[PDB]
This record gives C-alpha cells, sequence and structure tokens, in this order.
C-alpha cells in the first residue's frame, strides 16, 4: 500500500493503544489532509478524523489524530468493545496520485476468556442424497480465541479431498464460529462406517461422529 | 454587396450573425471606423457616433449568434455603408435613407399643383413615380409635379422611390 | 520538443474547508490543495512564441468563475429570458481568494519572464512551471485592482492596437490604492472612493506617455465612456457581497496630466445586469454599519475612440476573459507527450 | 441527511464494461466534491476517482486510467462511472463518496455496489435444511454465484441463536454457505423453523421448513 500501517493491534479495555501510518515526504509530509476511517465488517468505511487532527461531529473524543514528519497516529483513548474493526488512514498524495490509502489495521480488543468450541456434526440430508449430492457440515460454535485447525476422518483416516473451511468471525455474542464442509457422492458416504469431524482449539481436540 | 433602403423617420433593423450560435464578441461600426455600438460580455456598449442615442441591439438575441444594429428615427444623413465585425469576418450592408416631402400643401384647391421633393443621400441615384387615388401613374425625377388638380385627385398617392433595384413606398393623403 | 496544445487545466488553492466565505467553499471543492514546493525550470537557451489573445486558459478560468458566481450569489430575483425566479437572498461572506490553474500528466505550461513582453510574439526567457502563480478572481470593470503588476515599464496589451473596437490592457508597474466605503448608519445606498491624486496623476501622466509611443507621440486625451450600461459607464465592482459603481470623471481628469485626495461618488445598487450571462438580478438592500475595501489598482482598460492630432481613450472593461488575461498573458499550455 | 445509494453493478465478462450510478440526497450535490473508492473482497481501501463540483475536472488513479471514467449530472443528484475494459483484478465493492474537499477525506459513504468480472455463468442455489441436531439447527445453501446471498428465519422474526456463516468458493467456483440457529430442544414439534434465502443475482428466494 502506499501508506504502511500495522496488520494487526490488539489492545485490553480502557487501555490506548496507536495506529501508526507511514507515508512519504510527497502525500503524509507535504499536506495536512490525512484521515482515518473505520470499518466495522459488511458495513461502510466511517470517517473518524480529517485534517490530522480534527474530528467529525459525533465521533467519540475518545479519537485523535496527530503526525510526526512522514508518520501518522491515531490515538485511541480509553479502548471499548466497539471499537474492534478495521482501521484505515488515507492522504492527499499531490495532483497526480491525488489520494492514496493505508493497507488498514485489524484492531482487536481482548477480555473474553479462553471458551472450547462447541461442535455441531450434522449428515447430508436425503433431499441433497436424491440430488445425487452429499455434504456434511461441521458448525464450530463459542470459541475462543479465533483459530482452530479441523481435521477430516472417514472410519479412521484422514480424508483430505472434499474440504472446505471458514476462517473464524465473531458470532453476536462476540465468540468465533466456524464451519467446515465435505462434498462426497452419495456412494462413498454410504460405504464407510462412520465419518468425524475434529476441531483442535488450543491443543485440545472436540470431535462428533456420523454414520449412515 | 447587401442594400438595405429605408425611410425618413422609420426604423431599421440590420443583421449580423456569426456561425457559433452563442453570445461573442461583436462591434458595428461605419464606413469611417466610427464605432456604433457592440458589446463586452453580456454588457451593450455604444460608441461615440451621432447614432448613439437612436442605436439600439437585441440582447435577447445575442445567445442564439445573432448581433443586429437597429436604428431609429432615420435620417437622411444615416446613409452610409455599415460594418459588423464578429469572429473573422466583417460583413458590409449599406444603408440608403430617402423622404418624401410635399412642397405644396396637401390641402389644395382644383386646378392648383401637387409638388412633391424626393430627399436621398449624396451616391444615391433614385427616381420617384406616383399613382394617383384614379391608378393615373406619374413619373417623377427628384421632384414631381403633377398639375391641373382634380376633385377625384383627392386621396391618397402612392408614390415609389426606386434605387438599387429595391424600393421603398410612400403614401401621401392629399385634400382638393 | 512539445507542441501548442490545449486540455483541461484544474485549479488550486489555499481554501480553508472551514471558512464560510464563498470563495473558499467554492475552491475547497472545485480546486485541490496547493503544492507545498512548486519547482519552476528555466528552459536554457529557448526562445518561444506567446499569444495572450488565444490561450485557451482564459476561457476556463471564465468557466470557472461562472461557476463560483453561479454558485455562490444570492440575489432574491433573477431575470432571464422566460424566467423570473424568486429564493431567499441572505447575505453572504465575499472576499475573493487567489487561485491557480494548473495542467494534468502529458502537459507543462510555459512562463514568458521577459519583463516588458506584452503578450504576443518571441520570448527569449522561458521557464516551465506546474501551475500558474495565485490570481484573485475579481470581477470589475474599467480599473483591474488586486492583480500582479508589470516588473519594468507600464505595458500596453491589445490583441490589436490599431482596431479600434479591441480592448486595451493597461498594465502598471506600480500600484495606487482606492479605498471605497459606505460609511457607518442616511443614504444607505451612497458610498464613495478615495484615491491620493497626487500618486494617482503621476501615474496617470506615465500611462499618457507610454500610450504616446504607440500613438507617434499625439495628444492623448480621456473621456468618460460615451455610453451603454452602467455596469461598464461606471468603474463596477462587488465589495463584501455588495455592488458597488463608481463615477471615474474625475479620476481621468486631463488637466491633472489636483494633488489632493480624489474622491469619486458611488452607489450600491441592488438591481443589476450580470456579467456572467444574458439576464437581470435583484439583491436585497446594503448590510448595516461601515462596509470598505482597500484595492490595489494594478491594472486599467480602455477603448479608443479613433475613426487628426488626438487619440481619445475612456475606460472600458465588461468582457470579463479581459481581467483574466491581464493575468494569465505570460502562460502558455504544451504538450510534451 | 446524506444518503447515497449506488446502482448498476454486477455481473460482467473481462473485457466488458458497466456504468456504475450514485443517487444522491439529503445535501446540495453540486457543490461537493465526490468521489469514488473500491475494496476488493477481503483487501484494503483504493481511491479510484473524484470529480470536483462542477464537474469540469476529473481525477483517476493510474490503475484506471483510460478504462475509467467519472462523470456527475448536477440536475439530477447524480455521480457515474463508465467502466471498460474491466479485467478480474477490477471486482470488488465500489463506494460512493462525499468528499470534505477536493484531495481530501471522505465524510459520507454509501453502502457500495459489488462488481464481479468473470465469465462464470449466474447459478441459483439449492437449499437443504440441517436436521436439529440445546438443538442447533440450520440451512446449507449450496452451489451459487455470484455473490451474496443473505439467509433469514422466519422472516425475521428469528434472532437470538442466529449465525450465518461467510461463503466457502469450491473449486468448481461456485460458492456455498450455511445459516445455523440454536433453540430450545423443548421448542421442536411446536415451534416450526423456516430459512429465507436469497440469491438477488438469479433471482432465486426459497423458504425452506427445517425440520427433525
Ligand atoms: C546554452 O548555450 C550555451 C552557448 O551559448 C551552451 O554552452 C549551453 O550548453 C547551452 N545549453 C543547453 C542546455 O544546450
Ligand atoms: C530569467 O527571468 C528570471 C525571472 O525574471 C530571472 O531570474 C533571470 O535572471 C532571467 N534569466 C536570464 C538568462 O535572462
Ligand atoms: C507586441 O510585440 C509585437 C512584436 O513582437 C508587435 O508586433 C506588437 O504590435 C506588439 N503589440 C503592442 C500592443 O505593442
Ligand atoms: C514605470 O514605467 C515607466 C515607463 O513606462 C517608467 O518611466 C517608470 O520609471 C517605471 N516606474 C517604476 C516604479 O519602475
Ligand atoms: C487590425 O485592425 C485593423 C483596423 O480595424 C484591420 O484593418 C486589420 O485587418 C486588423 N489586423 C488583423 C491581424 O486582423
Ligand atoms: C479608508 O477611507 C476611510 C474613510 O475616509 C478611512 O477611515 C480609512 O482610514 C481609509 N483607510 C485607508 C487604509 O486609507
Ligand atoms: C499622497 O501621495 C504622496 C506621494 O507618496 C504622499 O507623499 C502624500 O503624503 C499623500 N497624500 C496624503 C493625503 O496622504
Ligand atoms: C459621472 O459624473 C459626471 C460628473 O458629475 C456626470 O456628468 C456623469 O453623467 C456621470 N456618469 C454616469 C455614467 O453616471
Ligand atoms: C480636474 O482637475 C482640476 C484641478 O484640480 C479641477 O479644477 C477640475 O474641477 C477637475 N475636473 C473634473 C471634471 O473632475
Ligand atoms: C482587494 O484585496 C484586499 C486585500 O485582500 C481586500 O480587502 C479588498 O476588498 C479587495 N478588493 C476587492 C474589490 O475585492
Amino acid at each position: 500500500s502506499a501508506l504502511t500501517q500495522p496488520a494487526s493491534v490488539s489492545g485490553s479495555p480502557g487501555q490506548s493503544i496507536t495506529i501508526s501510518c507511514t507515508g512519504t515526504s510527497s502525500d503524509v509530509g507535504s499536506y495536512n489532509f490525512v484521515s482515518w476511517y473505520q470499518q466495522h465488517p459488511g458495513k461502510a468505511p466511517k470517517l473518524m478524523i480529517y485534517e490530522v487532527s480534527e474530528r467529525p461531529s459525533g465521533i467519540s473524543n475518545r479519537f485523535s489524530g496527530s503526525k510526526s514528519g512522514n508518520t501518522a497516529s491515531l490515538t485511541i483513548s480509553g479502548l471499548q468493545a466497539e471499537d474492534e474493526a478495521d482501521y484505515y488512514c488515507s492522504s492527499y498524495a499531490g495532483s497526480t496520485t491525488f489520494r492514496v490509502f493505508g493497507g488498514g489495521t485489524k484492531l482487536t480488543v481482548r477480555g473474553q476468556p479462553k471458551a472450547a468450541p462447541s461442535v455441531t456434526l450434522f449428515p447430508p440430508s436425503s433431499e441433497e442424497l436424491q440430488a445425487n449430492k452429499a455434504t456434511l457440515v461441521c458448525l464450530i460454535s463459542d470459541f475462543y480465541p479465533g483459530a482452530v485447525t479441523v481435521a477430516w476422518k472417514a472410519d479412521s483416516s484422514p480424508v483430505k479431498a472434499g474440504v472446505e473451511t471458514t476462517t473464524p468471525s465473531k458470532q453476536s455474542n462476540n465468540k468465533y464460529a466456524a464451519s467446515s464442509y465435505l462434498s462426497l457422492t452419495p456412494e462413498q458416504w454410504k460405504s464407510h462406517r462412520s465419518y468425524s469431524c475434529q476441531v483442535t482449539h488450543e491443543g485440545s481436540t472436540v470431535e462428533k461422529t456420523v454414520a449412515p | 454587396k447587401k442594400v438595405v433602403l429605408g425611410k425618413k423617420g422609420d426604423t431599421v433593423e440590420l443583421t449580423c450573425t456569426a456561425s457559433q450560435k452563442k453570445s461573442i464578441q461583436f462591434h458595428w461600426k461605419n464606413s469611417n471606423q466610427i464605432k456604433i455600438l457592440g458589446n463586452q460580455g453580456s454588457f451593450l456598449t455604444k460608441g461615440p457616433s451621432k447614432l448613439n442615442d437612436r442605436a439600439d441591439s437585441r440582447r435577447s438575441l445575442w445567445d442564439q449568434g445573432n448581433f443586429p444594429l437597429i436604428i431609429k428615427n432615420l435620417k437622411i444623413e444615416d446613409s452610409d455603408t455599415y460594418i459588423c465585425e464578429v469572429e473573422d469576418q466583417k460583413e458590409e450592408v449599406q444603408l440608403l435613407v430617402f423622404g418624401l416631402t410635399a412642397n405644396s400643401d396637401t390641402h389644395l384647391l382644383q386646378g392648383q399643383s401637387l409638388t412633391l421633393t424626393l430627399e436621398s443621400p449624396p451616391g444615391s441615384s433614385p427616381s420617384v413615380q406616383c399613382r394617383s387615388p384614379r391608378g393615373k401613374n406619374i413619373q417623377g425625377g427628384k421632384t414631381l409635379s403633377v398639375s391641373q388638380l382634380e376633385l377625384q385627385d383627392s386621396g391618397t398617392w402612392t408614390c415609389t422611390v426606386l434605387q438599387n433595384q429595391k424600393k421603398v413606398e410612400f403614401k401621401i393623403d392629399i385634400v382638393v | 520538443v512539445w507542441k501548442d496544445a490545449d486540455t483541461t487545466l484544474f485549479c488550486a488553492s489555499d481554501a480553508k474547508a472551514h471558512e464560510t466565505e464563498v470563495h473558499n467553499v467554492w475552491a475547497t471543492h472545485a480546486c485541490v490543495p496547493t503544492d507545498p514546493n512548486p519547482q519552476e525550470i528555466h528552459l536554457e537557451n529557448v526562445t518561444e512564441n506567446f499569444n495572450m489573445w488565444k490561450n485557451n486558459m482564459v476561457e476556463q478560468m471564465q468557466e470557472d468563475v461562472i461557476s463560483l458566481w453561479d454558485q455562490s450569489l444570492q440575489p432574491c430575483v433573477k431575470l432571464t429570458g422566460g424566467s423570473v425566479i424568486k429564493q431567499a437572498c441572505p447575505k453572504i461572506s465575499f472576499d475573493p481568494i487567489p487561485i491557480h490553474y494548473c495542467t494534468p500528466a502529458g502537459y507543462v505550461i510555459l512562463k514568458c519572464n521577459d519583463k516588458n513582453f506584452n503578450g504576443t510574439g518571441p520570448c527569449k526567457n522561458v521557464s516551465s512551471v506546474q501551475c500558474t502563480h495565485g490570481i484573485k478572481p475579481v470581477v470589475s470593470t474599467q480599473l483591474l485592482l488586486n492583480g500582479s503588476l508589470a516588473e519594468e515599464e507600464i505595458i500596453i496589451r491589445s490583441e490589436n492596437l490599431t482596431n479600434n473596437a479591441k480592448t486595451i490592457i493597461v498594465h502598471l508597474n506600480k500600484s495606487v490604492e482606492i479605498n471605497c466605503t459606505r460609511p457607518s448608519n442616511g443614504d444607505i445606498r451612497k458610498a464613495y472612493c478615495e484615491i491620493n491624486g497626487t500618486k494617482w496623476n503621476k501615474v496617470l501622466k506615465q500611462v499618457t506617455e507610454k500610450l504616446k509611443e504607440h500613438f507617434n507621440n499625439k495628444t492623448i486625451i480621456f473621456q468618460p465612456p460615451s455610453g451603454g450600461d452602467l455596469e461598464i459607464t461606471m468603474h463596477s465592482f462587488n465589495c463584501r457581497g455588495e455592488f458597488f459603481y463608481c463615477n471615474t470623471t474625475q479620476l481621468f481628469n486631463n488637466t491633472c496630466i489636483c494633488n489632493g485626495t480624489i474622491t469619486l461618488p458611488c452607489k450600491i445598487k441592488q438591481i443589476i445586469n450580470m456579467w456572467q450571462g444574458t439576464g437581470q438580478a435583484m439583491y436585497a438592500p446594503p448590510i448595516d454599519g461601515k462596509i470598505n475595501c482597500v484595492s490595489n489598482i494594478t491594472g486599467i482598460l480602455l477603448t479608443r475612440d479613433g475613426g487628426t492630432s488626438n487619440e481619445t481613450f475612456r475606460p472600458g472593461g465588461g468582457n470579463i476573459k479581459d481581467n483574466w488575461r491581464s493575468e494569465l498573458y505570460k502562460y502558455k499550455v504544451v504538450q510534451i507527450e | 441527511e446524506v444518503q447515497l445509494v449506488e446502482s448498476g453493478g454486477g455481473l460482467v465478462q473481462p473485457g466488458g464494461s458497466l456504468r456504475l450510478s450514485c443517487a444522491a440526497s439529503g445535501f446540495t450535490f453540486s457543490t461537493y466534491a465526490m468521489s469514488w473508492v473500491r475494496q476488493a473482497p477481503g483487501k484494503g481501501l483504493e481511491w479510484v476517482s473524484s470529480i470536483n463540483n462542477s464537474g469540469r475536472n476529473t481525477f483517476s488513479a493510474d490503475s484506471v486510467k483510460g478504462r475509467f471514467t467519472i462523470s456527475r449530472d448536477n440536475s439530477k443528484n447524480t455521480l457515474f462511472l463508465v467502466m471498460n475494459s474491466l479485467r478480474a483484478e477490477d471486482t470488488a465493492v465500489y463506494y460512493c463518496a462525499k468528499d470534505l474537499r477536493l484531495g481530501g477525506g471522505s465524510d459520507y459513504w454509501g453502502q457500495g455496489t459489488l462488481v464481479t468480472v468473470s465469465s462464470a455463468s449466474t447459478k441459483g442455489p439449492s437449499v437443504f435444511p440441517l436436521a436439529p441436531s440445546t438443538a442447533a439447527l440450520g440451512c446449507l445453501v449450496k452451489d451459487y454465484f455470484p455473490e451474496p446471498v443473505t439467509v433469514s428465519w422466519n422472516s425475521g422474526a428469528l434472532t437470538s441463536g442466529v449465525h450465518t456463516f461467510p461463503a466457502v468458493l469450491q473449486s468448481s467456483g461456485l460458492y456455498s454457505l450455511s445459516s445455523v440457529v440454536t433453540v430450545p430442544s423443548s421448542s421442536l414439534g411446536t415451534q416450526t423453523y423456516i430459512c429465507n434465502v436469497n440469491h438477488k443475482p438469479s433471482n432465486t428466494k426459497v423458504d425452506k421448513r427445517v425440520e427433525p
């Protein structure tokens, strides 16, 4: 990205955190037209700071911006859960490049405890079976932190062909959920004794199993 | 060269048309380069000419690229060649103004003469003919006389002035 | 090596996004931020031809100024052919700021630096710039205000001096202040402009002497405008949102070319003819208090009578593209790509 | 208050064209600079183009030069982006934005319009019930193109316990996702559960009842 921001920053509630944005002497270094935007999942960017340090009406005074040299900074004081979001810096860059953006920073707000994943495994529906298809669905819910690795097994052996897994994201209650899918023919499904979905969270493993 | 005839006291509208149909700079001058009227953007300017207070344009038309010079209450001395400078053009129009005046009275006894004098500018070569109320045409030069007027010569006489195979017409009521 | 060519030029300014003043409001959204280190490069050994009278920079500035005025002025009533438009007409904050004109990629602006360059012909000291100097888009007739000065002698510019219909731009080399005031409190439309007559008549005298060099030493005489609209028979200009119209009969006094303050009578008018295009507008009566503009007279707009031993000149103006010319005469756009 | 609504996006073949429109209301459109800013799925913000208040001057990013043209109609409060010679790397959500100043930051952003540059055929999903495992149940939304799909439950009436997953992109080139809800296990055989699925690109709207 033309402006450099850290990929990720984290803090705890009430902490002060600061996100840097480093440009060059023809953008951040030449003007005082730096803006910062907050972006929550699925939503448009929202302006938080413009002209380096000005705040639009209605934005919390917990948010402040500054500049030194070719580096701008967004500071968030008294960090709150709802600050957890992606943040982008941006600058004027002269009349040809015009406007440049940073690569973004994902800000996470920690505090919640470790929670093991609850695992649900649905077998193929008879609707899908008669469409001559079969997907096993593994729903992984209510866990923290937000990484898991899943491994499918049939009767005993790993099975890697046919797998698709989502990367975790927040549920409503702020824990993570994820999904993994095993596709197969109805022949294969009917041929093994059982299939398992096996989720490993923080070195500790939860498996669920299904049989024709 | 274009020639336009007018009558003493009337108004004449001389046209000037640009190729682009929009308001642009134009200026009207006479043959001695004296500035009559033009624009400065959307504003009207009037130059030091003798026509100053009888010259106008139609500023509604300027946006369609039409920049006329309208001269009111014409005098014989307004006769001249007028030039419209607009774009790379300098089109000319020669204006010739004539008057027709009764030297005799217009109320006359039977047996008297009707006598008319055509008023014309320098560098014109006109003549006049008049048609009696009975339909009799009569040829004049720069004056025209009809002697031994009769009762039936009472009415409108219609006189025609001819110049540059163009005509202008004067009506004159006579009462015997 | 480059080609004369026209392109769409953009503007740049130091306009402030928080200002309610109308030029700021316009320029923040019409123009980009000024670049803080403008590069100018001398073209060593180059002679280039210029022509201030065929320079599309002027047409583009004209379009922007019309845009600015159309957005910013709020007449109560606007009359144009088939249309009476009525709206609210609150008083505005009005004070011109400079704007700069700039080329996109592939183009550059050439600048003539020959001090006595008249606007046409070869220029021997040429540089390339990214943007013009800052030009205030001041709309006036007769006197050019708050502009740049000629660097050496007074310069006479005309598309064609022999054509009495072509406006003559006089570019002054020393400015003279004009101070216009509608005083506080009481004919509220009555105002006036004060000019130091010593300073002014000395400059006018130099102007007369310079015109003598172009008209074979003949007697130069000034006369009032010969007629037309008030906006051009008077020195008209906008001062703090109000439309002033100032009588210049005493400014151009042939006996003086005295000593004392020259006082011109002015009136603020509410019903005006629009410079941007055909029609008329009506504004509200003047704001209360002292209304004052102190301007630098940096140029004069004249026409010559033409058509004996004298030449007669009269204050001119009205073609607002002549205003832009007086500041853009040194620039032209070329294509490098 | 300011509103900006983008239309005219959708699916287009490589080499093809689109015209995006943005309908502006709530402010005096003609007095503001406007911009288009894009965001490819999972990636950062990229300035595309900006237009000054009158529309006399436009500015565009090098990556779109000669292909995209910004324009506006100030009599109709509309901003446009004409896009030609589209390529895969142009796939993104395109946001219309109202600017604080020309070249400056953007204080209001529409919700954006997705543009997908692909030759793949439009295809609505199949929808299969995920039968009750307290008690997780759901719907599997299988094999659609292009994004997006929406899922609700009992027509918007059921929101607690609901999680809808981001999609997986299968090697087929088609998407799949699932939506799940956890409900009082006593309520089964008394509450009917129905997922309402909509794939607007193909006009597929389906309500699937999910039963034991
Ligand atoms: C300028 O002209 C001089 C000779 O008068 C020469 O020395 C110099 O190199 C020329 N400059 C360029 C850029 O060619
Ligand atoms: C060119 O013009 C500039 C500005 O007036 C001046 O700095 C310089 O001395 C001039 N250069 C030459 C070579 O005449
Ligand atoms: C401008 O200079 C050119 C010769 O370079 C001359 O022809 C022209 O008449 C000058 N114009 C004026 C108004 O002096
Ligand atoms: C201004 O110009 C005239 C020549 O037109 C010259 O006599 C005078 O000295 C110059 N004035 C200044 C202040 O340089
Ligand atoms: C300059 O003006 C004169 C007088 O009106 C005219 O005869 C001549 O054609 C004009 N010159 C040019 C280049 O048009
Ligand atoms: C402007 O003129 C007014 C009225 O005479 C006077 O009060 C003021 O001092 C003048 N200002 C300047 C700078 O000459
Ligand atoms: C008029 O200008 C002259 C020339 O500079 C100056 O010396 C004089 O003091 C000024 N007059 C007034 C009334 O200030
Ligand atoms: C200007 O004032 C003079 C001198 O009093 C007066 O004769 C003249 O008509 C006025 N001019 C205009 C256009 O009002
Ligand atoms: C011209 O200036 C002289 C001397 O100060 C003065 O007497 C005369 O009244 C002025 N004339 C006009 C028309 O302003
Ligand atoms: C000329 O500029 C000055 C200094 O900014 C300003 O106060 C004055 O009003 C300006 N004049 C006009 C007519 O805009």
